[PDB]
């Protein structure tokens, strides 16, 4: 044969990715497809060196098996790694020599024309770094260097620490090409769950009520091992329920078992989606007047502008208003309204006790991650706390300000897009630090400033009504009211705590005392 | 077929330490952990053995064993809250009341 461009691998039983194939197989075909003698005449070197790196559990071993099988090579030999490297040097000499001799004997016997041997290694980072490390690394390098001239060497290795491996191992002609395996993928997670549940359905024991789509949606960042453990826990809890009970003939696994196993037994690795919106928007968005609609309209218009256009891939916004006016929730709602693939919120609640350098690193990491997807939206709230500000002196951090000022006007890689939303409550400070000159536009969030709006909001929230509402309206009308939305909830809660008949008095007294003048 | 054999490794943190450096000549500590890891899980498959490892501080435990496939379902045993406390005090006082050695005042 001259070509094997068959790509049933994704549907063969392993998801993986559908991009590596092109590079891997184009290089393999270039190396080996052509007749050997012309290659000898041209004096080109066959590719020998592969390193699949990343966090464990992503399914690297299966990829290494598939590439070995699909490639027309001999059966694979593999070692955990430190095993070969015994404490005593000299073991790392005979032991290393025998592995290479295993293929040398066949290569000599069969001459130049011979098959490819695929030797798999794991945890190379452990050995690469007390004088045993250098000698072991040199002994390994000796064969691939060219002194031993082995032309049949497929060395697919694995590791988790790219910074604790000699770069000489990747010097041209040593490892050359590299790749890493990422998250289990939402659609890939769906596919793996489908494969496992199809193996289950092979006997139709699984109940029809169970669905794959919703389950895959719920579970976030569960490596294949984690999903298999979840399946095992589900089966175990179903068995427990059965034993605590003809029932055997009626054994069926229900969704509730899956939910209980997910909640109790299996610990996630990365799951956050159902925390952000639940926490930051805790009481929902309640319309109180006309000003609430303008902000949302402008947000949607800006989202549309950033979605489809060129010559302006980067757009920035700034929400400003008096304190206790509910700026974080509205920005979160604007972020949720669109359906961008990537959405993240950077707030100071998670960086207590940090120094400025750590905050810079965290912001940089979030932005770097946000640069990858096709288009994304980011939110920064309490800009005046990120750069800790004290009206005495005044004092603040220069490094964070410089990093933010640079990041706000740095275009993403070619062809991508990005949206940034920021929130603050002190515009004059930013105006003085020449930071308001970077944001493209601004949006003003006002407070309640009329008795009619106060009555409407109170009625929509409920609680006070009938004669209480009539008295409140009579008292408030013909006056000036200036109160933030977030303060109204606290005041109403406080006033509701008194005796049933002595409630309106406390609320009116509190409202009159506070609110001051605008 | 057959039954199961249960091996209880008390003070398991003594022999299974981190295989990082150990800064010591000879690799007895590393060799022991590697041999046990190979035996528990390896090319051959054993399905009639269960190991219960009890430790006082999980921090000083090698990473490999806690990984899935070697040792799973890890539990924590905390302090009794209110009812276990009464049960304990009854268990440890049953004898004296059996022989009438506790005054009615208590
Ligand atoms: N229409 C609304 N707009 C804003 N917030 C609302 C609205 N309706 C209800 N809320 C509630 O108001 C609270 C808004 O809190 P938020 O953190 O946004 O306040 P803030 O004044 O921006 O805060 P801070 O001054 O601490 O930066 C949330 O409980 C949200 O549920
Ligand atoms: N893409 C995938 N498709 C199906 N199963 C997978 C996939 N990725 C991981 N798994 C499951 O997760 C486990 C991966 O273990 P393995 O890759 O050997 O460990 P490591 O990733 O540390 O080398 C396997 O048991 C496999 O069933
Ligand atoms: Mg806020």
């Amino acid at each position: 044969s001259i070509i094997n461009p068959d790509w049933n691998f994704e549907k063969m039983g392993i998801g993986g990715l559908d991009k590596e194939f092109s590079d891997i197989f184009r290089r393999a075909f270039a190396s080996r497809v052509f007749p050997p003698e012309i290659v000898e005449q041209m004096g080109c070197k066959h590719v020998k060196g592969i390193l699949l790196y990343g966090p464990p559990g992503c399914g690297k071993t299966l990829l290494a098996r598939q590439i070995g099988k699909m490639l027309n090579a001999r059966e694979p030999k593999v070692v955990n790694g430190p095993e070969i490297l015994n404490k005593y040097v000299g073991e790392s000499e005979a032991n290393i020599r025998k592995l290479f001799a295993d293929a040398e004997e066949e290569q000599r016997r069969l001459g130049a024309n011979s098959g490819l041997h695929i030797i798999i290694f794991d945890e190379i980072d452990a050995i690469c770094k007390t004088g045993v490390h250098d000698t072991v690394v040199n002994q390994l390098l000796s064969k691939i260097d060219g002194v031993e001239q082995l032309n049949n060497i497929l060395v697919i290795g694995m590791t988790n620490r790219p910074d604790l491996i000699d770069e000489a191992l990747l010097r041209p002609g040593r490892l050359e090409v590299k790749m890493e395996i990422g998250l289990p993928d939402e659609k890939g997670r769906l596919q793996i769950l489908h494969i496992h549940t199809a193996r289950m359905r092979g006997h139709q024991l699984l109940s029809a009520d169970v669905d794959i789509k919703e389950l895959a949606v719920e579970t976030k960042n569960f490596s294949g091992a984690e999903l298999e453990g979840l399946v095992r826990a589900a089966q175990s809890t179903a068995m427990n329920r059965h034993i605590k009970a003809e029932k055997a003939e009626s054994l069926q696994v229900t969704r509730g078992d899956f939910l209980a196993s997910l909640e109790n037994d299996i610990k996630p690795a990365f799951g956050t989606n159902q925390e952000d919106y639940a926490s930051y928007i805790m009481n929902g968005i309640i319309k109180w007047g006309d000003p609430v609609t303008r902000v949302l309209d402008d947000g949607e218009l800006l989202v549309q502008q950033t979605k489809n256009s060129d010559r302006t891939p980067l757009v920035s916004v700034l929400l400003e208003g008096p304190p206790h006016s509910g700026k974080t929730a509205l920005a979160a709602k604007i972020a949720e309204e669109s359906n961008f693939p990537f959405i993240k919120i950077c707030s100071p609640d998670k960086m207590i006790g940090f120094s400025e350098t750590a905050k810079c690193q965290a912001m940089k990491k979030i932005f770097d991650d946000a640069y990858k997807s096709q288009l994304s939206c980011v939110v920064v709230d309490d800009i005046e706390r990120l750069l800790d500000y004290v009206p005495i002196g005044p004092r603040f951090s220069n490094l964070v300000l410089q990093a933010l000022l640079v990041l706000l006007k740095k275009a993403p890689p070619q062809g991508r897009k990005l949206l940034i939303i920021g929130t603050t409550s002190r515009k004059d400070v930013l105006q003085e630090m020449e930071m308001l000159n970077a944001f493209s536009t601004t949006i003003h969030v006002p407070n309640i400033a009329t008795g009619e709006q106060l009555l409407e909001a109170l009625e929509l929230l409920g609680n006070f009504k009938d004669k209480e509402r009539t008295t409140i309206a009579q008292q408030v009308k013909g006056k000036k009211v200036w109160i933030g939305i977030k303060k109204l909830l606290m005041l109403i809660e406080m006033s509701l705590q008194m005796d049933p008949e002595y409630r309106v008095r406390k609320f009116l007294a509190l409202l009159r005392e506070e609110g001051a003048s605008p | 077929n057959s039954g199961l054999h249960i091996i209880i490794f008390d003070e398991i943190d003594a022999i299974c330490k981190q295989r990082g450096s150990m800064a010591g000549s000879t690799g007895v500590h590393d060799t022991v952990v590697n041999q046990l890891l190979s035996k528990i899980d390896g090319v051959e498959q054993l399905n009639n053995i269960l190991v219960i490892g009890m430790t006082n501080r999980p921090d000083l435990i090698d990473e490999a064993l806690l990984r899935p496939g070697r040792l799973e379902v890890k539990m924590e045993i905390g302090l009794p809250d209110e009812k276990g406390r009464l049960q304990i005090l009854h268990i440890h006082t049953a004898r004296m009341r059996g022989h009438q050695l506790l005054s009615a005042d208590v």
